């Protein structure tokens, strides 16, 4: 059911009114009007014939046929295969895989291209004590203090 | 046959198995019960002192809120308050009589709606009632 | 690491379910007990509304089911529906023909199965 | 619309501090009695910490919360697995309550011993004290008026070698020994 | 116990339970007021209901 | 038993044990565009990041490229 | 239909009849009150769950000594069952 | 203690004959209590020079030393092998996951 | 014995000459193929593919000067719960969001506190009645429920809590 | 069959294709960038690893196994490449020719005598073959994206190779473990 | 072997679990 | 979308234009996480929902625009993700074939994987922001100013390390623009 | 105040949360019997058991598999919102016996007939209900006919 419209159009149901294999006649009796009242848009065409095809068939809005074998299947099962007919648009069968979970691929921000993060370089939290720099006086005194300290202990 | 040596991290993990086992047996040597008073918090004396010094310094643990429940004073402080609360408590699904000499015309759920009939519960994901009341009567 | 150190208190987190789940009103004083006490006693899915019906899609306990043959109870109630000879099936204790092999010491085996254990069976079959 | 709960009530700790104060952090150390390994918490341990099981798909918010509402707010329906999960989740509670009940009628009946551990644990483990009453544990009573002094644990890291740089100490340190592989 | 599986009617249709205790209440009221024919009518309808089920 | 051919993650600089202390995350990302990602605190406990868009970042990249190639000219 | 967080109010409702089943009626009454305001807003006229919960609400009023309120409510339930297209066969039974 | 020979068994993986959970002084003293019912302070035990650094850790026959402190009060001499020591004899056997611990 | 000849007889078109021509040869080929792929799918590809995913997320972290080894840990620490597949989707289709995740990790921003143990209200311990009223714990929990009803989205119920508790009095006929 | 029997061969005069110049479904050159790897002082094997991963295309977030998209790495100064300790003298290079006498056991020093470039090519071969063996096109195609120049003179000024700034996280020296 | 159901156990699929419709009052009445 | 909300006005007027335009969400459904756009179509594992119904999705891990990114620690509040059930169908058969070489037993197990196929309609977001958050030093920053960088960022060259590998000098001195202005 | 707490004194026991960290098929059948008594089947299962001596006798033997945690009952009352004036004995007295896997019955046949009897009591419940109704109806008809004839 896409954009408020069912993709199913016809359901073909063929059966023999007098001969045997009651399941389809059961289905017409007890489960069909519950289906038709729930999905009014789907045209159901009934085909009485002497040697009936025992398969159900859907016809979709792209001109696609889909059928299920109903031979000596309970009307519960037939009802269920019918409701399986409605719930599919019959466009595709993709496997259920990780790459098939998203039918189309889309980027809101943008796709990664090699050049967006390329021109970034590593940076530091707090600014650098540059090696080559003019020492302040306190700095002079502290560093000369350190050098003189290690020289003193060594000598 | 076994040819090449066991890697170092494997036997490291085996050492960890050893002191996991030990960690268990320390638990096993703790007493069966503990004597506590009524007014004090539930954790006053506790075996975890060295455990708190070793693992517990500043970090917030997963048991935090529960431990916050432990380190405050007990809310029932005297036996009289205990039995004064406890006598008020009523048992609904209990077998046998229930005292009603006070007011007769207050009917319970059972003598109104019977033993076979539970109220229709709104049934969805986050509200899930017990199904099939007839099963539970063993 | 596969050797994990943490209290096993978290293997069973109780944060999600307090006693308010099993005892509906425990913060009051009555101790009612509502426990859904099996996995067997599940009645089924049912709708919250009329507006949003539960979809109809089948399972193998639904979609694969044959048509109903009349059993012996349905022909007892209403003889009207015994219409032909196929309705005349015998006592239900009759399963069918012997469909397999009673192979000594391994089960009932299948026709077109493994014959590896048939030695005793074959030798028993040809006959202080 | 969307649901975020860590709890049955929906409550939490005050997740953010007052502006301009220091935050409280979780202990990053794996919780182990021994201080020496000092090992950072594993991803799995962090998931145990944050109120899941070890995996995203158990016991967390990622189970208890419905996958979908309807547009109008009409909620979902009860799966067989949802009901089974509720049964498990109450099975834990029934388990706990019954265990506690057993402990309580055991110390009502007075079968909880004053001696920790079973007899098998007692004669396995020299940690648990001897619970002897009126005698001293070690022979007769000690007088009332340091093992490590004589016990040597000094681990010698590098094995001392033989002085080939000196002629006299080479021959004076001679080891008269014949290598023999086991037969 | 797969052959003996039983499902109580007081579960799978709540309507039956409702009408059942409905008639139970009715019958009690008939006992209090002193109507014999009414009580017999009610218990007959209830019996017929239960074995209909 | 077969040799394992799955892809291996590159080794990453070893920690100095400073990381062990809580309040110090062991991910170190301090990068050029870092100050632009502004963190806000939601009522939920989740966070809210404010960042420059795709074309802004790439425009910054373009400016840096042009600014490195102003000297020697632009190669093919 | 207008958005109301039905999950939360439903949870509230079942807490409600746990209160009612548990032998305390006043509280079940206020609970049903809240939830019934919710359903009264969220659903159209004469909807099934609306009249359902005020069935429960009549039941709650009746137990607490507000009898006439219960009577009024249940008559309104009746006249709502009247105007329904095809009401549930369970609801009419429970109602009366 | 010296007359007794304390049977010991554990698990061994890898190539040469090593225990993947090496011994220490808290579980030598444990085996003493387990099968010989001998209660001593575990800090009286000292290992061999080779086994101090790694623990005991190797399969087969190992020996260790127990310091028995007080006797010159008792005049213990020449009736023992030496006044302060007992050779505590350990044997470590490798066993599978069925029968071993750790 | 069932070898599944009658299903696999329809597949042969995907086999080359000797197998597609002659029946039994082709059926052996298809039986072999499908059993093989079944085995492989259940035990191995699960590892191959998660290896690929780890590789992609890791390199995407490499561009930011860190790697999978830290990122895993601190996506664990701050309780983000992004599956690695999703981290791959973010790395490839939303580089800025992935970057934001990385810099949520690298920052010192306190991770959320552990979930709270559900606690008893104080008013449970108040005896009722003291000496047509509600147990105070019940009405407090009722409060707590109504607040979380009003918490989800906007609704016609309003944001004011009190009268919404008292809403049972509007269905009440005054005698 | 799908893959033909008549196949392009080394003795066949058509010759062996260069994958850089080839145009094929699984070859994408559009989004590549050029790198400059100075090998001064860095260990041979490590350089081989890093180069292998830029070359293979594994450094990208969108990297896919069947789609070969690499960056061109210009590896400069192969001559200054440092192999730790005795290893230059002790690390074998073994190959087996199919003919009577299937052993060539040849020291790193000898390979370094003949060509220094062949050493880097050898370890690149190894680090690429570590994840790709079972298909020839997946083994061979990446390797041509290495440009091995044994000193600081290279033709590639026109591609503006960006200096690849890399420090090896591994503290210890490389270790030869090959059964 | 006997099951303890100590760990989590999903329920079985069983026919009593069918979604049973609600009885409706007829249209004309 | 009802706009972002904060006790501070400047932060609200600053981040108000920030939330406009297409939004992607990351959604937890049936143990599978999804990147979700407005017009995107996903196949989730089977939900019991009538076809053509209108759905909101509760679990939302992350929401972001071209401009903002809201990272949910474990989950987010306020997110409205409205989708529409399109199909319910069983997807392409995965045939598993189990045969033991010793036994003559062959088992053919078909796994059509049942799925609900979902089309998405809206993504709306309305956060409640508390305050600006300092990320290098952990704090809630009390005063908010957009113009100044919350945490300024500094280049790495000391001159102290001779063997530091030199990336081109324009990469190493590059200062980045003020975004919020 | 540097003094012993004033008593009434209460005695509070403990509770063991037991977690299985190792495959039971690696271990002997005695260790497996102990793990069975601790209600552990596989690797990764967690159980809650009492602190009574027998349980410790069990946990001691399997300690190289099981990892343990301890909760005293005040802490167990805290872990779940439980008012402190409510003990666990009453809470146990409230919860139904009909809980899943109720008993330890000696062989699967007995288990089967236990469940079977569970169903039988259901059938007999409904049958006895209907039969009671028939009884009372019979008595009403008897009294009616007796009062009518007389
Ligand atoms: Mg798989």
């Amino acid at each position: 059911s896409r954009n408020g419209e069912l993709c199913l159009k016809k359901v073909i149901i063929s059966y023999c009114p007098s001969n045997g294999a009651p399941n389809t006649r059961q289905f017409l009796a007890t489960h069909l009007p519950h289906f038709h009242a729930k999905y009014p848009s789907v045209s159901i065409d009934l085909r009485p014939r002497l040697w009936p095809e025992m398969a159900i068939t859907g016809v979709y809005r792209d001109g696609s046929e889909r059928s299920y074998n109903t031979k000596n299947l309970s009307p519960m099962g037939i009802f269920l295969r019918l409701n399986n007919l409605v719930s599919t648009a019959n466009d595709y069968d993709q496997p259920f895989c990780a790459s098939h979970l998203h039918f189309q691929r889309r980027s809101v921000q943008g796709t990664w291209n090699p050049w967006l993060w390329n021109y970034e370089t590593e940076r530091r939290r707090t600014e650098a004590p540059q090696w080559r720099r003019k020492l302040s006086e306190k700095e002079w005194d502290y560093y000369v203090g350190q050098y003189s300290a290690q020289m003193k202990q060594e000598e | 046959e076994l040819l090449h040596p066991l890697p170092v991290r494997a036997r490291k993990m085996e050492w960890l198995k050893r002191d996991a086992v030990e960690e268990n047996e320390e638990i096993l040597r703790r007493p069966y019960y503990t004597i506590k008073s009524y007014a004090l918090p539930p954790a006053v004396g506790r075996q975890e002192s060295i455990h708190n010094s070793n693992n517990i310094r500043g970090g917030m643990h997963s048991s935090h809120s529960l431990d916050l429940i432990m380190r405050q004073p007990r809310r029932v402080k005297t036996p009289e308050q205990l039995r004064a609360l406890r006598d008020r408590l009523r048992f609904i699904g209990v077998t046998g009589p229930m005292p009603q000499a006070t007011s007769v015309s207050t009917k319970s759920y059972t003598d109104t709606y019977g033993s076979r009939l539970r109220p229709r519960y709104p049934e969805s994901w986050d509200t899930v009632p017990p199904h099939q009341p007839s099963r539970e009567l063993l | 690491r596969y050797r994990l150190f943490h209290p096993r208190r978290e293997a069973i987190p109780m944060h999600m379910c307090p006693a308010k789940t099993i005892f509906p009103l425990i913060n009051s004083n009555n101790l009612l007990v509502k426990t859904r006490n099996s996995w067997e006693d599940f009645t089924g899915r049912k709708e919250f509304d009329e507006d949003h019906p539960l979809p109809v899609v089948g399972s193998r306990l639904n979609g694969r089911t044959t048509q109903h043959k009349w059993n012996h109870w349905d022909q007892y109630l209403n003889p009207q529906i015994t219409q032909s000879i196929k309705d005349l099936t015998p006592t239900p204790e009759y399963v069918g023909m012997r469909c397999g092999h009673n192979m000594i010491k391994m089960g009932w085996m299948k026709i077109g199965g493994s014959w590896k254990y048939s030695r005793g069976y074959n030798d028993r079959r040809r006959v202080r | 619309y969307s649901e975020a709960r860590s709890n049955y009530d929906g409550t939490s700790l005050p997740a953010w501090p007052a502006p301009g104060k220091k935050p409280t952090y979780p202990a990053a150390l794996s919780e182990l009695r021994l201080p020496q390994p000092r090992m950072r918490k594993t991803r799995t341990e962090w998931m145990y910490y944050h109120g899941h099981g070890g995996c995203p798909g158990k016991y967390g918010p990622s189970r208890e919360i419905a996958d979908f509402e309807y547009a109008d707010g009409t909620p979902a329906s009860i799966s067989g697995r949802r009901f089974a999960f509720k049964h498990h989740q109450d099975h834990l509670l029934v388990q706990l309550i019954r265990a506690a009940a057993t402990v309580e009628r055991y110390d009502a009946s007075g079968l909880l011993p004053r001696i920790p551990g079973t007899a098998e644990q007692r004669n396995w483990d020299p940690a648990i004290p001897l619970f002897l009453d009126d005698v001293d544990e070690q022979g007769r009573p000690a007088p009332l008026r340091d093992p490590s002094a004589f016990v040597s644990d000094t681990v010698k890291l590098r094995d001392d070698k033989r002085p080939y740089w000196s002629r006299r100490r080479w021959a004076l340190t001679d080891k008269f020994l014949v290598p023999k592989s086991p037969k | 116990e797969e052959k003996f599986v039983y499902f109580s009617p007081f579960d799978y249709d709540r309507t039956f339970a409702l009408v059942d205790q409905c008639l139970e209440r009715a019958e009690t009221i008939f006992n209090e007021i002193g109507d014999v024919e009414g009580a017999i009518r009610v218990l007959q309808q209830r019996k017929e209901m239960i074995d209909k089920k | 038993p077969k040799k394992d051919r799955r892809f291996r993650v590159q080794p990453l600089p070893s920690l100095h044990a400073n990381s062990l202390a809580d309040d110090t995350p062991l991910v170190t990302t301090t990068r050029t565009l870092s100050p632009n990602f502004r963190a806000f605190a939601l009522q939920d406990g989740g966070v809210f990041f404010t960042h420059p868009s795709h074309e802004q970042v790439m425009r910054v990249g373009q400016n840096i490229l042009a600014e490195e190639t102003k000297a020697t000219g632009m190669t093919s | 239909r207008p958005y109301v967080p039905l999950g939360e109010v439903a949870k509230l409702e079942l807490q409600g009849d746990y209160y009612m089943e548990g032998g305390m009626f006043q509280e079940a009454l206020e609970h049903y009150g809240v939830v019934a305001k919710a359903y009264n807003y969220a659903y159209p006229e004469n909807h099934a769950q609306r009249i359902g919960i005020r069935i429960k609400l009549s039941a709650a009023f009746r137990q607490t000594g507000r009898l006439e309120s219960s009577l009024a409510n249940i008559e309104e339930v009746l006249r709502m069952l009247d105007a329904s297209t095809r009401p549930s066969l369970e609801l009419i039974c429970e109602a009366l | 203690v010296n007359t007794g020979y304390l049977l010991f068994g554990r698990q061994s993986w890898g190539q040469g004959f090593l225990i993947n959970c090496p011994l220490r002084k808290r579980d030598v003293a444990q085996k003493l209590w387990e099968q010989y019912k001998v209660r001593i302070d575990p800090r009286l035990i000292e290992f061999r020079e080779k086994d101090r650094r790694t623990g005991i850790q190797e399969l087969g026959h190992n020996w260790c030393w127990l310091y028995l402190p007080g006797a010159e009060e008792l005049g213990i001499n020449r009736e023992v092998y030496d006044n302060k020591r007992v050779k505590v004899r350990i044997h470590v056997r490798k066993m599978n996951s069925m029968f071993a611990l750790y | 014995h069932y070898r599944a000849k009658l299903e696999l007889d329809r597949i042969r078109s995907m086999l080359r000459g000797r197998a597609r021509l002659e029946r039994k040869v082709g059926l052996k080929r298809l039986f072999f193929l499908m059993r093989t792929q079944t085995r492989y799918r259940v035990e191995q590809q699960a590892h191959w593919e998660r290896a690929i995913v780890r590789k992609n997320v890791d390199s995407a972290a490499r561009e930011h000067g860190t790697g999978w080894q830290h990122l895993r840990n601190e996506l664990g620490r701050q309780n983000v719960m992004l599956l690695p597949r999703s981290q791959q989707l973010l790395a490839q289709y939303e580089p800025l969001a992935f970057r934001a995740v990385v810099e949520l990790c690298a920052s010192r921003i306190p991770p959320p506190p552990p979930p709270v143990v559900a606690s008893v209200p104080e008013e449970s311990y108040t005896l009722w009645p003291p000496a047509s009223l509600s147990h105070p714990a019940a009405r407090v929990e009722l409060r707590c429920g109504v607040e979380r009803v009003l918490r989800r989205g906007p609704s016609g119920l309003g944001n004011n809590v009190n009268e919404l508790i008292d809403a049972w009095k509007e269905f009440d006929v005054s005698p | 069959p799908f893959k033909s029997v008549l196949r392009r061969h080394k003795h066949h005069p058509e010759g062996l294709p260069l994958y850089n110049d080839m145009s094929k479904q699984w070859l994408c050159r559009e989004g590549e960038r050029w790198w400059l790897l100075d090998a001064r002082g860095e260990q041979l094997p490590r350089v081989a690893a890093v180069a292998a991963q830029y070359i293979t295309g594994q450094h990208r977030p969108d990297f896919t196994p069947g789609m070969i998209t690499g960056d061109h790495v210009v590896i400069v100064n192969i001559k200054d490449v440092v192999m730790v300790g005795d290893q230059w003298i002790r690390v074998p290079i073994t190959w087996q020719t199919a003919y009577p006498g299937g052993k060539y056991r040849i020291r790193l020093t000898d390979m370094y005598e003949r060509d220094p470039c062949m050493l880097m090519w050898w370890f690149l071969k190894d680090e690429v073959n570590r994840h790709f063996v079972r298909k020839l096109k997946t083994r061979i195609a990446p390797l041509e994206k290495a440009w091995l120049y044994e000193d600081s003179i290279h033709p590639h000024a026109d591609k503006n190779p960006r200096p690849l700034c890399w420090t090896d996280p591994e503290v210890k020296g490389w270790k030869y473990r090959d059964p | 072997v006997t099951r303890l159901y100590t760990s989590y156990y999903t329920g079985v699929l069983y026919p009593n679990q069918l979604v049973q419709p609600k009885q409706r009052l007829p249209a004309d009445v | 979308a009802n706009g972002l909300r904060c006790p501070d006005a400047l932060i609200t007027r600053t981040l108000n234009p920030l939330l406009n335009g297409p939004k992607f969400a990351v959604i937890y459904c049936g143990n599978h996480q999804y990147k979700v756009a407005v017009g995107d179509v996903i196949a989730v594992q089977r939900l019991r929902v009538e076809i053509g119904s209108h759905i909101a999705l509760k679990k939302v891990l992350m929401v972001g625009g071209p401009r903002f990114t809201a990272i949910g620690r474990p989950l987010l509040e306020g997110v409205r993700v409205t989708a529409q059930v399109e199909e319910q169908k069983r997807m392409r058969n995965v045939v598993s074939l189990f045969a033991t070489p010793g036994r003559r037993h062959v088992r053919w197990v078909d796994a059509p994987h049942a799925a609900t196929i979902i089309r998405i309609c809206e993504i709306f977001y309305s956060p409640n922001v508390v305050g600006e958050l300092d990320k290098y030093k952990g704090e809630l920053l009390e005063t908010f100013t957009p113009g100044q960088h919350t945490n300024p960022v500094y280049p790495v060259d000391d001159g102290y390390d001779v063997f530091r590998k030199k990336d081109k000098e324009a990469m190493e001195n590059a200062t980045t623009f003020l975004d919020l202005l | 105040a540097a003094a012993i707490a004033p008593g009434p004194y209460r005695r509070v026991g403990n509770i063991f949360i037991v977690h299985c960290d190792d495959h039971p098929f690696k271990h002997s059948w005695e260790v497996n019997r102990m793990l069975r008594e601790l209600r552990l089947e596989f690797k990764g299962q967690t159980t809650i058991v009492p602190d009574i001596p027998q349980v410790r006798k069990r946990i001691w033997r399997v300690r190289h598999i099981v990892k343990v945690d301890v909760l005293d009952l005040d802490e167990a009352k805290a872990l779940i919102g439980v008012p402190e004036h409510i003990s666990f004995t009453d809470l146990a007295s409230q919860l139904p016996p009909s809980f899943g896997r109720v008993k330890a019955v000696p062989s699967p046949v007995i288990r089967s007939k236990m469940n079977f009897m569970k169903l039988r009591r259901m059938r007999l419940r409904d049958v006895l209900h209907r039969d009671a109704l028939e009884l009372r109806l019979l008595e009403l008809k008897r009294s009616a006919m007796k009062n009518a004839e007389q």
